[PDB]
RNA sequence: GGACCCGGUGAAAUUGAACUGGCCGUGAAGAUGCGGCCUACCCGUGGCAGGACGAAAAGACCCCGUGGAGCUUUACUGCAGCCUGGUGUUGGCUCUUGGUCGCGGCGCGGCUGGGGGCCUAACCCUCGGAUGGGGGGACAGCGCUUGGCGGGCAGUUUGACUGGGGCGGUCGCCUCCUAAAAGGUAACGGAGGCGCCCAAAGGUCCCCUCAGGCGGGACGGAAAUCCGCCGGAGAGCGCAAGGGUAGAAGGGGGCCUGACUGCGAGGCCUGCAAGCCGAGCAGGGGCGAAAGCCGGGCCUAGUGAACCGGUGGUCCCGUGUGGAAGGGCC
RNA sequence: CUUGCCCGGUGCCGGAAGGUCAAGGGGAGGGGUGCAAGCCCCGAACCGAAGCCCCGGUGAACGGCGGCCGUAACUAUAACG
RNA sequence: GGGGGAUGACCCCAGGCGGUAGGGGAGCGUUCCCGAUGCCGAUGAAGGCCGACCCGCGAGGCGGCUGGAGGUAAGGGAAGU
RNA sequence: AGGUGGAGCCUGGGAGUGAGGGCGCGAGCGAUAACGUCCGCGUCCGAGCGCGGGAACAACCGAGACCGCCAGCUAAGGCCC
RNA sequence: GAGCUGGGGCUAGGAGUGAAAAGCUAACCGAGCCCGGAGAUAGCUGGUUCUCCCCGAAAUGACUUUAGGGUCAGCCUCAGG
RNA sequence: CCGCAAGGGGUUGUGGCGUGCCUAUUGAAGCAUGAGCCGGCGACUCACGGUCGUGGGCGAGCUUAAGCCGUUGAGGCGGAGGCGUAGGGAAACCGAGUCCGAACAGGGCGCAAAGUCCGCGGCCGUGGACCCGAAACCGG
RNA sequence: GUGGUUCGUGGAGCCAUGGGGGAAUCUGGGCGGACCACCGCCUAAGGCUAAGUACUCCGGGUGACCGAUAGCGCACCAGU
RNA sequence: CGGGGGGAACCUGGGGAACUGAAACAUCUCAGUACCCAGAGGAGAGGAAAGAGAAAUCGACUCCCUGAGUAGCGGCGAGCG
């Protein structure tokens, strides 16, 4: 009543990682960029990246989401020009 | 969360504006200083506030909500079957 | 002639007027569940749409 | 839980009395007899807390 | 002796229909009927078996229906019978030891338990010549509950996958690769981890600069321990991988426990349920002078519906009212 | 003519002193309502049956009845070890 | 679908129209119950037998021969179609 | 932005199949073997995606079958019989 | 002669009998036959009718004592906004 | 041969293009099965519920069972009930508000848009219920 | 220890009983769902009782009920 | 003096089951049904309450509608109700 070896097969599970609401789009208080749960969100875009450079995403509200290292968490705020007085 | 038989108790759904109106057709009776309990619609008189109390009128009835009590003080009374 | 699974319409159940039906949370909880906080604050009400019909529906009349 | 006499096993801790409760997982492993800190039962708030059970 | 020619009589399964040739090719892959071609007059009777996938029969060998029926045992359960405690119509007489509470003990005391005896009036049997005797006899038959054996029989059951059924494997969940570059996809395709744990890898406040190589000296000649130079961090992080990433998650020390209740705007993935994230609001703390961080961990595995019940809290229900059995809520 | 070897498990036969354990007797004690006498339950220490556990006997009862290394063996188990 | 439809219908062009499970709309005969101020037939009910008018159609009408007695509903209803 | 033109979105009733293959291509397995299977991107067939072609041949090249027998241009493919 | 036999009867079909293969029990008993539960259930098999209009399917994904079923999705269709 | 004449009837000699028909099928002429031929029987129905759509009577809408009236036989009275008239909640109970809670952060709802009875239908449940089909179990 | 009841062992009663104990005659004695107080109901452990509902062999009436393979299978020397 | 034997269907008592549903099947269902038995009648069944329930309210039994597919029973599942 047991379990077998030298038959190493040994399917793999399910992910389901994500930029979603990708670079510049309406931006809404909810799941900024993904690649890391637990995450812990940032303020506005992020253009900080084992890649150089950075990116914003002329969409601003309360803030967005992290991943843990990858994407590159917020805090370049970047509200966009679509912030200002009504 | 049901029980191991049947008991019971009572209580029903009468109402402000509700009465007001389809009482003002009630002045076919004691709608004139208005003594109040139907006799048309529904089972176990009951007073829900909503509406604005009128036709100042003593309800001879079980009870209701709060404001509706209240804007009975509007302009009528308020009387309590049984004993209360 | 009718009834209804009676039972569904005791536990989870139970419609509003608005011709829509709900039933308590029901992440885990009340059974293992050491688990932690937070998670409690996760029992209120929980109302799956679509098949809410077979329900619904299968109950009619009473509820 | 699981209840295996694993260095696993579930306990609670009293609020003073602030009333009941609030969870927990432990192991004997280390300090035994051991298990105390504060929390706040329906009781005001705060208060010492055993956890032993 | 049929078969053949005569006279007489005169069936029968199967068959859509048909004037049905060979070829070499073909089509669903073994064609008279489709293509090209070659022989080719119309019908018959006596025959000879090859093809018409000929006839017989909705394969018995196969697998598939969470079909059926028979036998088997340490399959599941249950009954028949059998053994069995107490109880009954199963009455008397005496011999006895045990418990117990009261007043290791002994005397007594109520209590009550074990048991040994002919009898004996039930009961049964007995008969043997009549209803009386005889034998057994409180048995037992036999009734009720106990418990036990119990395939003797009765009823169900004994999964899926499966590049044929079986044997062999294997089913959950975490990562890589496969996925062709958004997401995401089989394969019994590749390889590898998990059903732990850590009360201190927890919360913060305060400090640290890795592996390694080279050069110089104790106990030291791999391989430390210190001292002086070189360093996109290649060391580091409890566990498998992969991302991360020292600025640090990463290495110490200070007090501290939010490893919070009430909640959560608003999203990720999603047929289901789940799964997962999260500012900010309030009560109440901790860490810092403070600007702030804290609702366990660097993560992604460490898993489970709803019912069937336990228990600590409620004081919501309580089936004439007062309550409690019991129930709902935490 | 001749039926040999094993009762560790199994069925059985015997044992019944000891563990266990049903219904049951039999009381500590708690509980509900009770103005109170009362009035219902839960009840347990101990006594308590076969069975099973444990001791033995059991094979024309079920059933079973070893492995490899060395050695005279000019070569092969073997007489032995 | 859209440009005016008087009830028809007529005109443009857009615009397709192959289709099994299967989804929506419209029609046909079949035997019956109306007889919504309905009745035909001995110079044939009806079925039968045969056909170069009416309809996309499933059917109609209508004319010739047969045969002994029925039943048709201009319109709505029903169903062993 | 939109030349487009005719798909789109929500609510709601009624469904069917819940197992397919064939071809090109990019991968997996496989003797880079099979009219093998296994995932993907487009097509394909669906018992009519019926006709043309490639002799014949669902199926690969062209084609979208409302209907009109004695019209006209071409596709692919052909024009010595 | 556990001999063949006529006539008379006894047993019986979850039960009989059986010099015993599962044999024989009114010509196929691995549990008879008739009436009754009853038109048992039957993811399987067939079978599944008159015309015509309109559009136009899937043969994947997720969970199943589920894999040749079916739930929910995905692709159809009609009513309104 | 022209009882519907300058148009058609019937029969075919040739040639010309042509694989039958049904179920289940990835795919079928079939060599897969279904059927020899003709005529008649023969297969999505009824009931109670519920469910949407529609034809329409009142918006509070609507009727049991029965009492009476009945060539034809003529319906007419019957007001227990039941759906809508708020709902929210396990409940107490409150109530156009309410449950969690001790907090003004969300769930359900308020906001009338109001049905209801009936008729006729596409369906869904109970039904033998689209129609026949077996091996078997159980009673006498 | 079973029954019936909506009650499938349940907090589970009433009535009915298979075995064993075996009360009371009106301040008696069951009952209103474990039990208990108080209230409220009822008076058992014998018997008879037409009418209101069911059923068609029989006779009649009526049919959006059938026409000889339909109707009961059987319209007449058929359960033969 | 009465009985017993009948008798399609219907009546109560006596006894009394699997299929099948639960997509297995042991609980459950079909049901107290189908069948067998006894017996009453033209009708039996039952029938003046140690009843029902709780407004100090109701009163024979029966049957139709309703109560109600409610209160509720349960591998709280199919269902029963």
């Amino acid at each position: 009543a047991h379990k077998k070896g030298v038959g190493s097969s040994k399917n793999g599970r399910d992910s389901n990682p994500k930029y979603l609401g990708v670079k510049k789009f309406g931006g809404e208080v909810v799941k900024a960029g993904n690649i890391l749960v637990r995450q812990r969100g940032t303020k506005f875009k992020a253009g900080q990246g084992v890649g150089m450079g950075r990116d914003h995403t002329l969409f601003a509200l309360s803030d967005g989401k992290v991943v843990f290292i990858n994407k590159g968490k917020g805090a370049r705020f970047i509200s966009i020009e679509a912030a200002q007085t009504e | 969360f049901k029980r191991p038989q049947k008991v019971q108790e009572e209580a029903a759904t009468i109402d402000v504006r509700e009465i007001d109106e389809n009482v003002t057709l009630l002045a076919a009776d004691d709608v004139a200083e208005d003594v109040r309990d139907v006799a048309d619609d529904a089972d176990y008189v009951k007073v829900l506030g909503a509406g604005q109390v009128r036709h100042e009128l003593t309800l001879i009835a079980d009870d209701f909500s709060e404001g509706a009590r209240e804007k009975v003080e509007g302009a009528g009374g308020s009387v309590e079957l049984t004993d209360l | 002639p009718k009834m209804k699974t009676h039972k569904m319409a005791k536990r989870r159940i139970k419609i509003t007027g608005t011709g829509k039906v709900m039933a308590f949370k029901s992440g885990k909880r009340h059974q293992n569940t050491g688990k932690s906080g937070d998670e409690i604050r996760g029992k209120g009400k929980g109302f799956v749409l679509a098949k809410a019909e077979w329900a619904r529906m299968k109950l009619m009349l009473p509820r | 839980a699981k209840d295996g006499p694993r260095i696993i096993v579930k306990m609670e801790s009293s609020a003073g009395t602030g009333f009941y409760y609030t969870t927990t997982k432990n192991r004997r492993n280390t300090q035994a007899k051991l298990e105390l800190k504060k929390y706040d039962p329906v009781a005001k708030k705060h208060v010492v807390f055993r956890e032993k059970k």
